[PDB]
RNA sequence: AUCGAGAGGA
């Protein structure tokens, strides 16, 4: 492998390592192995980097992933945004997949969750825990007709004096 | 060195429509797809009695026009005497912009 | 109409590529794009 | 159904006149002329004629859309030369070019034979 | 979903679409009987009370004109029939549905609409001819061409709703999308490909021309401009007249490869200011590249002045090109004879090079290789092999022109095509790739019936020998048949795929926005992020800057920022200051000359841990350097003359800037903090660029000067916060599910290497978006 | 004589080849054009269908009609129905023509526009006379007749100009060069092997000297001595074309030189 | 209640984009309805553009409620807010 | 369309007068692009015209046919005796000055196909028509006077931008809108608005 | 104002490279050792066959318009065959007193080196390139 | 569908020549070009005109109505 | 130049578009995935023609 | 005027 790397001069110099490439998935078990680096050793799923170093890992061994899949296609996307995405399938607690398993079932609103899958059966136990519906999220007031609390309709406007 | 039977000719791997397509072997293989796509959907001649029949919708060409450049399979396919097109003369050169 | 004439259709492993053995029988590119692709085979 | 009526490419519409001069704003002693129902044919002679003239500094002209006849033509000359006379004179020569063109033409005719 | 989150709706219009070059970026032309049809509920005001009065009689047929006249007593005065038509008494305070007009606000939109991008306000301009015409350069964000496409658009109808689409919704505003950090529309086809010819050194156009060019730019000062040559016939140089489009305090410098002030190459690129001194205008300038024109013109001059310079560069170009032609022949593609020998032997040296690795195989003499099939191994063997030849027997008719050739002047230009379309055609056609394999033994061992069994050569299974030119022989047809079909099937497939990952993202982050904290939050409350992109940055106003601080060598460093004013070799000779030789010696302002050095040691260390890799390129707000450059000029600065400022100036100034540098305002104690740490970055450029031995050794301020600079940073700085309201989910989202759309091969070309198939394409993104337990290609990597 | 200067080569009935000397090309060209649009002439309008039992679908048969050519010779004393004073058409600004031909044999009854009749009042001059070139005497197969098929229709023609349709165009293919070297430098020439060889010369190199190649490009050179051929449908005798070219290219000159005197 | 003073105000002095876009809206729906205007007219006569030059000269009588999430609001005056943008 | 998957649509008509010209007076019906080609890589497009200017030449029926004996070669020789650089290219001049074509311009006769589509029979408008009786939305169906969808993506597209009292309006003001009636306590529809 | 530059030049090399009204001109002076011109010249309106000796002077003067010539009575410092009209770019220092000023004339750019151009060649957006004989 | 009367690219009234090119080989035993040639077709796109051009009209006037 | 192989049911003219089948009465082998018991399974489709 | 299927456009 390539490596840049600082020598003693100040500098970065190109310098050549061995590296180790594997097909299949056990780290909690390599990583104790004699020789070595136990501080750079890698595998690409981001699902056992969270089970052996712990969800802030995960959060950014996913990021890495959802990286490396953008860039290695030769497209450009900032930082920012596949942050936010990968930071909302973190704060959780552990993973939650962007699918109606994951962030779906999660508590939000109600009509808010329905406009997207499994529509009636949300609405249904809906009525049976008697969940009640917040009304801020964006669907909400997009069902219900309202100037949604986005961009525009984040403040208020009035009413002042002012007139003297 | 060891055959037993041999192709009538190899333009007949061809579909109906493909065979109207001039020089197949030098388009890339997907906008050979396309020209089938269309040509179903480009206007000429749908029969002769086209006058006489009561359809809803059709559409005839004032001037249609035998290609000026065929396959030699196109003959059986009749496409030379109900043509689809005409020969218009084209110049494959930037202009005006539109 | 000519080839609305000849057609083929297939309900629902690699079943819209173009099979070795379709050699003479289906067509190559004669065939309609997205949707159904490949299902639908003219002669 | 949205097809401009060909007859306005010749006849002139209502209000619209020939001729339509206009002080140029940004250059001292220059002019904007707007030719209403006219293009490529008259434009470009007028144009490259008038580059003839010595004392013209500049002189361009450019149909602004293809969907109009309309084209534009800016005249700038030298002080105390006005730019509608530069006009008068360019125009002037062009038709003595074409009725002389003419005779030239006419007689060269006549004398050929089948 | 069908009913309520995606209504049906009015007051809107659907039809194809047109290039129009002859119109300007922010505008659309929407035909008549359309804007013949479509109202806007306008009041009656004594201001409009004239410009209405007479819509009404002109009614519903000649253009500008009305349908429904609106009273007070719920009715409507229908004007297309009615007795009192030819009349009306308007007072103040009804409502008159006039027609659609020139010039009004308009959102336009094309859909599959994946995209921020998708939906644009316009200005409307009424014309014949049933089309949508829309300028050239607004195509590659609604991303389309006028192959039949169509398009739609509605109309406001609420005075606010008009303003809320002009000023946000408009085009030029939309050039530099949150996507990319840089400009989404950009020069392209004709006017590209033209650029590049009406700019090389080559190009110059005389009087005649020059004059009616000049007067094709709109905003043109009436100048005829001093030519580059006066001696016999006063030529003007191509280069110089486009120069007239580039409006005023506009500073790029590029360098390509071998680039040296002088380009050898003509390539590179330098516009100080208003003019071009040099290099070759193409997509890597005038097109949406990360740091050109267009980018540059933006943020420097404004949305409604680059939205102008988009127009005026066509305006020139398209009528120079109009007048100059270029075309595409077949003879394009004709390559020369002793190469084609050439090449049609290179792929001959490569044919008889897999057949010793068959006969090695074959006679069991071939292992392993390691980690993979005796079998499996030959195959990987094989496609190097097959795809190394097709690629230097490319490359041979990639030299083979010919800077009168057509096509490679498009490519040249980066309008249109690329190298491979290039060594397709003209040279050979390659590898035929299915299922990452070669062509599969569909019959039982023989790929067709007119091979024998056990046939593992080249093209009995599926290498296309020859060109396009040459023409494909009926067994390498069907096989690019083939494949061809692979290339449609999972067309009809990936689009399919995407929009549904788009989709899922989009319901996912719905509602995520920046609240008036600048923290970011969801519909319960909880914070996802406690400053937007962990730094309070609105991705718009941000630019990739070196860094420097990180690279280069110690002894490099040390004669850079070291101001020794106690030794009497480093310090800041005479020649730079008007204190100088008062400075030298000292030790009251030594010490924080001192005090600076060692905070810039601590960036260089603090740097090299945060960026591991050396790599000192990173996206960041206020571009530095282009601040400089407009000091360098506003401030009209000779190299000659030695400053007036003090050392405390600098180095005390400097620091105050520092902290006015606001983005979180409250006054407790944990947000002071996150103040200094989404601050932090930044800062370590803005203590790079902004110091003492650079400040006066390398750009020359004074200090009237760094003022200005110190005031500018501060108010550009400002201008790129998050503005709380920003709706971030959508924005997320839609900015990584749209490249998803527009990715290709859920294979690769990594399938040269049959094992180097570490799983990407969209099904990556799918197994990483599902979580997936089941991932198909797993890997450690040790170190 | 003075300026412009002509010299014909051929002068046939249908062609005129002659070169132009000591003039501008943006007046030459300018004269190309004019010829093209804008140069009255006379053709079939307002079609008025009886009986059309044809195979040949009404306004097809109406289309035809308009191309279908008509002696321009004194059309330059006949009014524009834009400009007449009559209600739709008089026979001061209008000529009217009558087809009618029934089937007849078992054979097919072709129906040429050596069929039509002129059947407005000429007041005496050269207007309304199908061109007919056709050796046998019958220009222009307008369309067939089987056996009981039936064809009469009244035309109505009006003086136009083939810049509102193509109809009323009297020009047909121009033919028009200028400098045959490449000694302008106008062009580049394309090449993967060689100029001189890959592109053949003119028939106009004849007239011409060759360049030289001891010399250098010659810079201060202008735009000088183009060769033109015209053709002529047939309405007008390639003259009278190329001579009320010169004459409408001037005369709206002229409209202009006025407009300046008036506002 | 709820409100917090003046003195102690935490966001943005700084005028955001979809604040200005909604406050040009809204004095452009009163001027629509030819309610007075607050400035020399020069001879300007679009509603939308009047409001420019009305925020121009920062004579527009609308405080801004901004809501930070725990439910309490903060009121700026577009007569104190900066409108740089 | 050409044979080849070459679509377009005319962005402009052009008058003979201002249109190129080849010295012998001709003028194309069809100006594309340069850029239609290295993207696309249809070839045939390029021979099919060659040869086929050929045959308009010629009088010989052109032969298109696969698998033959044709190529660029065999085929520009029998152009060149017939006097047209031999690779298709023509010299032309500009129509609006008289002007040579300082680039040469390959233009040769070809196949073009009308396809159906095009424009007044899409071209569509609407501004309050018919509404269904299920929903109080407008109807679908150009025909019919419906009204274009502002699907569940363009939604999204409006709220990236913030642009929220235009979705409202988009939402609202078109396509539904409507007043009911709700009791304070119970909270549904039960109240009987006797009106006036 | 008035001239700021006066030498004659030895061109050493033609240079056509990818060019075909353009040459990449090299050249060094008779008069003194130490200095060395580079130049984009117009080869098909001045053509340059090497080891040909030229004159090279440089002027600021002989703001507004360009006016077509019109030298019915006009005057300018024309006594020369070939000049171009110019803007100076970088003021370069290679090691000691040595120094060079890069030239471009839309495009064209001209590389001169020497020590003597000391106070005479200051960043004037101006400067026309003169050349004879 | 009865010859055309001008051929479209330049407006040569191709129109009267049908018949005679039908008569110039079925008659005059000649090969396509040089009946063209002699019509007097010198630029293609008349050329064109008639050399592509099929003649339905045939057909239609044989359907007895 | 009407060739037919359609029908006509009320005015309009309909077409039999031919339809695809796996074939009976030939017996396939078939391998089994990896998270069930079944290794190889043998099929045959049989039917009377 | 609604429900059902197909054909076609990006
Ligand atoms: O952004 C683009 C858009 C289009 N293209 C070129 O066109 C296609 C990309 O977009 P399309 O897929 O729409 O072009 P297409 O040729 O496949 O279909 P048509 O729109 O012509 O009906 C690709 O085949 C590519 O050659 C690009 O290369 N980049
Ligand atoms: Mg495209
Ligand atoms: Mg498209
Ligand atoms: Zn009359
Ligand atoms: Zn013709």
């Amino acid at each position: 492998y390539d490596r840049k790397v600082p020598s003693p001069t100040g500098e970065y110099v190109k310098e050549p390592e061995w590296v180790l490439e594997t097909d299949g998935v056990n780290l909690s078990e390599v990583m104790t192995v004699p020789g070595i680096d136990p501080t750079r050793i890698y595998t690409n799923s981001f699902i056992d980097i969270m089970e052996v170093l712990g969800i802030e890992a995960g959060r950014a061994a996913l990021y890495k992933e959802v990286y490396n899949v953008i860039a290695s296609d030769g497209s450009y996307v900032n930082y920012r945004h596949m942050a936010l995405l990968v930071d909302v399938m973190t704060t959780q607690g552990g993973l939650t997949s962007v699918t109606r398993h994951g962030f779906n079932r999660s508590n939000t609103g109600a009509l808010m969750r329905c406009s997207f899958e499994e529509t009636v059966e949300i609405l249904f136990e809906a009525g049976a825990s008697a969940e009640l519906d917040d009304c801020r999220g964006v669907s909400e007031n997009v069902i219900l007709g309202q100037m949604a609390p986005i961009g525009t309709g984040a403040f208020d406007v009035m009413i002042d004096e002012e007139s003297l | 060195t060891t055959f037993t039977h041999c192709e009538i000719h190899p333009s007949m791997i061809l579909g109906v429509a493909a065979s109207i397509i001039p020089f197949p072997d030098h388009n890339q293989s997907p906008r050979n797809t396309y020209q089938s796509a269309m040509g179903k959907q480009a206007m000429g001649v749908f029969l002769t009695n086209y006058n006489v029949r009561m359809d809803t919708m059709a559409n005839i060409l004032y001037y249609p026009q035998k290609p000026l450049g065929t396959t030699r399979a196109m003959e059986y396919l009749k496409f030379r005497e109900l043509p689809a097109g005409q020969n218009a003369i084209v110049a494959i050169a930037c202009y005006s912009g539109y | 109409t000519l080839s609305h004439l000849r057609r083929t259709n297939t309900p629902i492993a690699k079943p819209r590529q173009l099979h070795n053995t379709h050699w003479g029988l289906v067509c190559p590119a004669e065939t309609p794009e997205g949707q159904a692709c490949g299902l639908v085979k003219n002669l | 159904m949205n097809a401009p009526d060909r007859f306005e490419l010749f006849l002139l519409g209502e209000g619209e006149s020939k001729l339509k001069i206009d002080p140029d704003t940004k250059a001292p002693n220059a002019v904007v002329i707007t030719f209403e129902k006219e293009d490529h044919t008259l434009g470009n002679l007028i144009r490259a004629e008038l580059l003839n003239d010595r004392k013209v500094l500049f002189a361009a002209y450019k149909v602004e859309h293809p969907f109009f006849a309309r084209f534009k033509l800016r005249i700038q000359t030298t002080e105390g030369y006005d730019p509608k006379d530069a006009l008068k004179n360019a125009c002037n020569s062009i038709i003595n070019k074409l009725g002389a063109l003419k005779t030239n033409f006419e007689t060269e005719w006549n004398l050929q034979t089948l | 979903r069908g009913n309520l989150m995606g209504k049906r709706v009015d007051f809107s219009a659907r039809t194809v679409i047109s290039g129009d070059p002859n119109l300007e970026l922010d505008q659309v032309g929407v035909p008549k009987s359309i804007a013949k049809t479509l109202t806007y509920p306008e009041v009656v005001t004594p201001y409009n009370i004239d410009r209405l009065t007479q819509l009404v009689r002109n009614g519903p047929n000649e253009h500008p004109g009305a349908k429904y006249v609106i009273r007070d007593s719920g009715d409507r005065i229908d004007l297309r029939y009615s007795k009192r038509a030819g009349d009306i008494q308007l007072q103040y305070g009804w409502k008159v549905e006039r027609h659609i007009m020139d010039n009004d606000p308009v959102l336009f939109n094309r859909q599959p609409s994946l995209h921020k991008m998708s939906m644009m306000a316009h200005r409307v301009k009424v014309i014949p001819y049933s089309t949508f015409r829309l300028n050239l350069s607004v195509t590659s964000p609604y991303n389309a061409d006028f192959d039949g496409d169509e398009m739609n658009l509605h109309v406001p109808q609420s005075e606010e709703t008009r303003a809320e689409l002009s000023q946000l919704c408009a085009v030029p505003l939309q050039i530099v999308s949150p996507q990319s950090n840089k400009p989404c529309m950009g020069i392209v086809q004709d006017t590209l490909c033209g650029i590049r010819k009406l700019t090389l050194r080559d190009t110059f156009i005389e009087l005649d021309q020059v004059l009616n060019m000049l007067y094709w730019v709109p905003d043109w000062d009436g100048v005829i401009p001093t030519p580059a040559i006066i001696k016999p016939k006063p030529l003007w140089s191509g280069k110089q007249i486009l120069s007239v489009a580039i409006p005023n305090g506009i500073h790029l410098q590029r360098f390509d490869e071998g680039t040296t002030l002088l380009s050898p190459k003509d390539n590179g690129m330098l516009i100080i200011d208003g003019q071009i001194i040099f290099g070759v205008v193409e997509k890597k300038t005038v097109g949406s590249s990360n740091g050109g024109l267009i980018h540059v013109v933006t943020r420097e001059k404004g949305p409604q002045v680059c939205a102008k310079l988009f127009g005026n560069i066509q305006k020139v170009v398209n009528f120079w090109l109009l007048h100059n032609g270029f075309s595409t022949g077949i003879g394009d593609t004709i390559a020369d004879g002793p190469t084609m020998r050439e090449i049609t032997e290179t792929i001959a040296e490569a044919k008889k090079k897999v057949l010793d690795v068959t006969k090695e195989a074959q006679a069991n003499l071939l292992t392993a290789k390691h980690g993979m099939t005796l079998r499996e191994s030959f195959e990987d063997n094989v496609v190097r092999f097959l795809n190394e030849a097709r690629d230097k027997a490319g490359r041979l008719a990639e030299v083979n022109l010919k800077d009168l050739n057509n096509v490679k002047q498009m490519v040249m230009a980066g309008s249109k095509g690329s190298f491979i379309n290039i060594a397709q055609m003209s040279a050979c056609v390659g590898q035929q790739s299915v299922e990452g394999k070669r062509i599969a033994f569909g019959f039982v061992d023989r790929t067709l019936p007119h091979f024998s069994k056990d046939d593992y050569s080249p093209e009995s299974k599926g290498f296309v020998e020859n060109s396009y030119l040459r023409g494909l022989t009926p067994q390498e047809f069907f096989f690019h048949a083939m494949g061809g079909r692979e290339g449609l099937i999972d067309t009809a497939v990936k689009t399919a795929e995407t929009g549904y990952i788009q989709r899922r993202l989009v319901k996912a982050l719905e509602d995520i926005m920046v609240h008036y904290d600048n923290t970011t939050r969801n519909s319960l409350g909880n914070v996802i992020q406690f400053i937007y992109g962990e730094d309070g940055m609105d991705a718009a106003h941000i630019e990739k800057q070196s860094l420097d601080t990180i690279g280069g060598s110690d002894a490099a460093f040390e004669k850079r920022y070291r101001v020794d004013l106690l030794n009497t070799d480093h310090t800041l000779d005479p020649s730079l200051l008007e204190s100088g030789s008062e400075i030298l010696g000292d030790l009251k302002l030594q010490v924080l000359l001192d005090e600076e050095y060692k905070q810039l040691v601590k960036d260089r260390k603090f740097l090299r841990e945060v960026f591991v890799d050396g790599e000192a390129n990173w996206p960041l707000p206020v571009n530095i350097r282009r601040i400089i450059q407009n000091a360098q000029q506003t401030f009209h600065i000779d190299h000659t003359k030695p400053s007036d400022l003090t050392i405390k100036d600098i180095v005390l100034g400097v620091k105050d800037l520092q902290e006015n540098l606001l983005v979180l305002r409250g006054k407790n104690e944990i947000i002071q903090n996150a103040q200094r740490d989404a601050v932090t970055l930044f800062c370590c450029l803005l203590r790079s660029r902004l110091a003492t031995r650079r400040v006066l050794q390398e750009y020359r301020l004074t200090k009237q000067a760094f003022d200005w600079v110190l005031s500018n940073i501060e108010a550009q700085f400002l201008r790129s916060v998050v503005h709380p309201g920003e709706m971030v989910g959508v924005l997320a989202a839609q900015s990584i599910g749209e490249p998803a759309t527009q990715m290709t091969l859920n294979t690769f070309h990594f399938a040269g290497v049959a094992s180097k198939k570490v799983t990407s394409g969209v099904p990556r993104l799918k197994e990483i978006l599902n979580v997936a337990k089941n991932m198909k290609t797993p890997s450690l990597t040790v170190y | 004589e003075e300026g412009p200067q002509v010299k014909i080569r051929e002068a046939s009935k249908d062609n005129v080849d002659f070169i132009l000397s000591n003039v501008d090309l943006a007046m030459a060209n300018s004269l190309r054009r004019v010829m093209i649009a804008e140069i009255p002439t006379l053709a079939i309008d307002s079609v008025e269908v009886e009986t059309n039992t044809t195979v040949l679908a009404d306004e097809f048969i109406a289309h035809r009609l308009g191309l279908i050519p008509l002696q321009s010779m004194d059309i330059e004393q006949l009014e524009y129905s834009r400009d007449c004073f009559c209600e739709d058409h008089c026979d001061k600004c209008s000529v009217v023509l009558t087809l009618q031909a029934f089937g007849e044999s078992e054979s097919t009854t072709n129906v040429y526009s050596k069929d039509l009749v002129i059947v407005s009042n000429l007041m005496g001059r050269n207007i309304g006379h199908p061109i007919i070139q056709d050796k046998e005497g019958n220009g222009v197969l307008i369309c067939k007749l089987r056996k009981g098929q039936e064809l009469k229709l009244t035309c109505v023609a009006k003086k136009g100009i083939a810049k509102e349709h193509a109809k009323w165009g009297p020009a047909a293919a121009i033919e028009f060069e200028y400098d045959p070297w490449n000694k302008l430098k106008h062009t580049d020439y394309w090449y993967e092997q060689d100029s001189a060889k890959e592109w053949p010369q003119s028939k106009n190199c004849e007239y011409e000297d060759p360049p030289n190649e001891g010399d250098p490009f010659d810079y201060k050179a202008q735009a000088d001595t183009f060769y033109m051929n015209v053709e002529s449908v047939g309405s007008i005798p390639v003259d009278q074309v190329v001579v009320r070219g010169i004459d409408t290219l001037q005369k709206k000159v002229a409209s202009i030189l006025l407009a300046l005197t008036q506002m | 209640e709820k409100a917090i003073p003046k003195d102690q105000r935490a966001t943005t002095p700084y005028m955001t984009k979809y604040e200005r876009a909604r406050i040009l809206g809204t004095r452009a729906l009163q001027i629509s309805m030819n309610a007075p205007v607050f400035v020399d007219l020069e001879g300007e006569t679009d509603p939308l553009r009047i409001a420019m030059k009305e925020l121009a000269e920062k004579k527009i009588p609308l405080v801004i409620r901004r809501y930070l999430p725990d439910g309490s609001f903060e009121d700026w005056s577009v007569e104190e807010l900066i409108v740089d943008l | 369309a050409s044979r080849h998957g070459q679509k377009g649509t005319i962005g402009i008509t052009y008058r003979r007068e201002d249109m190129p010209f080849t010295a012998e007076g001709i003028v194309p019906d069809l100006i594309i692009n340069p850029h239609a080609i290295p993207s696309r890589m249809t070839v045939a497009h390029l021979i099919e015209c060659l040869l086929s200017k050929v045959a308009a030449l010629s009088g010989n029926e052109g032969d298109a046919s696969p698998f033959t004996d044709i190529t660029v070669e065999g085929i520009s020789k029998l152009l060149r005796e017939h006097g047209y650089q031999s690779r298709g290219f023509e010299v032309m001049y500009n129509g609006h000055t008289g002007k040579k074509l300082m680039a040469q311009i390959f233009f040769g006769p070809t196949y073009y196909q009308r396809l159906r589509h095009m424009v007044d029979d899409k071209i569509h408008a609407r501004a309050r028509g018919p509404m269904q009786v299920l929903t109080r939305q407008p109807v679908e169906g150009r025909s019919r006077d419906g009204g274009l969808r502002f699907g569940e993506m363009e939604r999204d597209c409006m709220i990236a931008h913030g642009a929220a009292s235009f979705l409202k309006e988009r939402l609202m003001e078109a396509s539904d809108a409507f007043r009911v009636h709700i009791c304070g306590i119970c909270g549904l529809m039960t109240v009987i608005a006797k009106l006036n | 104002s008035n001239t700021l530059f006066d030498d004659i030049f030895q061109v050493s090399e033609v240079d056509p490279g990818r060019y075909n009204k353009v040459c990449r001109i090299e050249a060094a002076s008779t008069t003194q050792d130490q200095c060395k011109l580079t130049l984009d010249i117009n080869v098909e309106l001045f053509p340059v066959a090497a080891q040909d000796s030229l004159t090279v002077t440089i002027a600021s003067s002989l703001t507004r318009s360009w006016r077509p010539p019109q030298a019915g009575d006009r005057s300018l410092a024309d006594d020369y065959d070939y000049v171009m009209y110019g803007t100076a770019y970088k003021f370069e220092e290679v090691s000691k007193d040595l120094i060079a000023v890069y030239y471009s004339f839309g495009g064209l750019l001209m590389r001169l080196e020497g020590n003597y151009r000391n106070l005479n060649n200051l960043k004037q957006e101006n400067a026309y390139l003169l050349i004879r004989r | 569908m009865i010859v055309p009367v001008r051929c479209f690219s330049c407006g040569k009234v191709v129109g009267d020549k049908w018949e005679s090119y039908l008569n110039l080989l079925q008659e005059d035993e000649l090969d396509e070009g040089t009946a063209l040639s002699r019509l007097g077709l010198k630029r293609y796109c008349c050329r064109r005109m008639i050399l592509t051009h099929v003649d339905l009209i045939e057909k239609f006037l044989r359907y007895n109505p | 130049f009407d060739m037919g192989g359609y029908f006509i049911i009320n005015g309009s003219e309909k077409v039999l578009i031919a339809q695809e089948r796996s074939a009976g009465n030939i017996v396939q082998v078939f391998k089994k995935a990896a998270p069930s018991p079944i290794s190889h399974v043998a099929e045959i489709r049989s039917a009377l023609e």
